[PDB]
C-alpha cells in the first residue's frame, strides 16, 4: 500500500 | 444524494458544537454509493498534482484512504528556535537521522532531471509522448518505451560526480558515530562515495540493474556499456523474442514499492532517533515525505532547505543553499567539521552571512522564498  | 454534508472531519487513529466524525473507509464508502469520481477527492486532498491516467478507480480510492489515514503533523517545539539551539542539538544528540534530497548534490554538478528545462527539454523534443520529467521515472511509461530513460541515463550515471560538503558532513557524523541513519532520496550513489556507512537509499540507486521479468541482477558496471552507447540493455537469460526483457536499474520508479530494507530501517529507527534533520528536500513525494510525521513529536526537527516546507513544522529553519548552511554549521561545530572541505574555492565567493528572522527563520545565500 506504500508505493512511491 | 449522500449522507455527508461536507463539513465532517475524517479521523483515523464558528464551531462551538462538535462536527460529525467519520472513518476514511466510511467516508469513501459513502462516496462510492454516490459514485463520485475519485480524481475529484484526490484533487481536493492534493490540489497541486494530477494522478496518471493509467490509474484504475479502485487504486485511486486506495490512495485516498491512504492520504486520509496519514499521521497527524507535528506541532513545532517552542523550546527550540535558534541556530544556536540547533548546534547545541547537533552536539548533544547521539542518534541522529538525516533525511536528504537533491539539495545535497547541487554543488556536485548533476543536471536537473526533475525540472522542465533540463534534460527533459531535449528528451521531450525527441519523445513527444513524455508529459513531464516525472514520467521519465514512471514504471508504466518505462514498460511502454524505455528509450527516453536510457537516452537520459548516461547523463546522471554514478561514475562522474563528486560528493558535496553535505555528503562529507554526514559521513563525518557517521565516523563520529552520531549518525543513526541517512535516508536519501537521491539515486546518484554519492552517499557511498563520500563514505557514509549507515545509508538507506529510499528510492533505490544505479548501483544494480535487474531484468523486468526474471529478476536477474547485475552490477552498474555490467550495464554501463550499453547505457553509454545509448542502447537499451537487454537480459542475458530471457529469450530474445521477449521485448520486456530489459535490465532496469534498481531505482524506485513511480508506482513501485520502496525496498523492504527501508521499511525495516524506519520501523527500527522510529523509536531511537533523538534528532531529525531534513537536508535539501522539500518532501513532496510519499511515503518518504511522511517520515517527519512518523517519529515521536517531542524529538526536535531541523530543516536545511532552499525553501520552507508549508505542509511541515520544523523547530529551526535554515533556508538557503545547503552547502553554505552546512559550512556555517561546521564553523560553529569546530573539530573535524571545520576541517571538512576540499572544494572551498567556490565557498570563498559565496556570502558567509545570513539574516535571522525570529523566532525560527534564518535566510542564507541561495535561499528562495519566491
Ligand atoms: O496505496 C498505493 C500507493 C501508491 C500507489 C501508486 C500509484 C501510481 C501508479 C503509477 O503507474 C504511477 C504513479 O505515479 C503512481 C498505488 C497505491
Ligand atoms: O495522484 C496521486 C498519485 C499517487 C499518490 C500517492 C499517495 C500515497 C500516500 C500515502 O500515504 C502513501 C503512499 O505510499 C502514497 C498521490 C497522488
Ligand atoms: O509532489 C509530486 C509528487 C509526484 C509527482 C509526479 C507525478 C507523475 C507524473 C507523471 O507524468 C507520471 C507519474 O508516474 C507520476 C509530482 C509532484
Ligand atoms: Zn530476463
Amino acid at each position: 500500500r506504500h508505493k512511491k | 444524494d449522500n449522507l455527508l454534508f461536507g463539513d465532517e472531519i475524517i479521523t483515523n487513529g464558528s464551531d462551538w458544537t462538535p462536527r460529525p466524525r467519520i472513518g476514511p473507509y466510511t467516508f469513501v464508502q459513502q462516496h462510492l454509493m454516490i459514485g463520485t469520481d475519485p480524481r475529484t477527492i484526490l484533487k481536493d486532498l492534493l490540489p497541486e498534482t494530477i494522478p496518471p491516467p493509467e490509474l484504475d478507480d479502485m487504486t485511486l480510492w486506495q490512495i485516498v484512504i491512504n492520504i486520509l489515514s496519514e499521521p497527524p503533523k507535528r506541532k513545532k517545539r517552542k523550546d527550540i528556535n535558534t541556530i544556536e539551539d540547533a548546534v547545541k542539538l547537533l552536539q548533544e544528540s547521539k542518534k541522529i537521522i538525516v533525511l536528504t534530497g537533491a539539495g545535497v548534490s547541487v554543488s556536485s554538478g548533476i543536471p536537473d532531471f526533475r525540472s522542465r528545462d533540463g534534460i527533459y527539454a531535449r528528451l521531450a523534443v525527441d519523445f513527444p509522448d513524455l508529459p513531464d520529467p516525472q514520467a521519465m521515472f514512471d514504471i508504466e511509461y518505462f514498460r511502454k518505451d524505455p528509450r527516453p530513460f536510457f537516452k537520459f541515463a548516461k547523463e546522471i550515471y554514478p561514475g562522474q560526480f563528486q560528493p558535496s560538503l553535505c555528503h562529507k558532513f554526514i559521513a563525518l557524523s557517521d565516523k563520529e558515530g552520531k549518525l543513526l541513519r541517512n535516508y536519501t532520496q537521491n539515486i546518484d550513489t554519492l552517499e557511498q562515495v563520500a563514505g557514509i556507512q549507515r545509508i538507506i537509499q529510499c528510492h533505490g540507486s544505479f548501483a544494480t540493474a535487474s531484468c523486468l521479468i526474471c529478476k536477474y541482477k547485475v552490477d552498474c558496471e555490467a550495464v554501463r556499456g550499453d547505457i553509454f552507447n545509448q542502447v537499451v540493455p537487454r537480459c542475458p537469460r530471457c529469450p530474445a523474442d521477449e521485448p520486456l526483457a530489459i535490465m532496469k536499474p534498481e531505482i524506485v520508479f513511480f508506482g513501485e514499492n520502496l525496498p523492504e530494507q527501508f521499511h525495516r530501517a524506519m520501523k527500527y529507527d522510529k523509536d531511537e532517533v533523538d534528532l531529525l534533520i531534513v537536508i535539501g528536500s522539500s518532501l513532496k513525494v510519499r511515503p518518504v515525505a511522511l517520515i517527519p510525521s512518523s517519529i515521536p513529536h517531542e524529538v526536535p526537527q531541523i530543516l536545511i532547505n532552499r525553501e520552507p516546507l508549508p505542509h511541515l513544522h520544523f523547530d529551526v529553519e535554515l533556508l538557503g543553499d545547503c552547502d553554505v548552511i552546512i559550512n556555517e554549521l561546521c564553523h560553529r561545530l569546530g573539530g573535524e567539521y571545520a576541517k571538512l572541505s576540499s572544494n572551498p574555492v567556490k565557498l570563498s565567493e559565496i556570502t558567509e552571512q545570513y539574516l535571522f528572522l525570529p523566532p525560527n527563520r534564518y535566510i542564507f545565500h541561495g535561499a528562495e522564498v519566491y
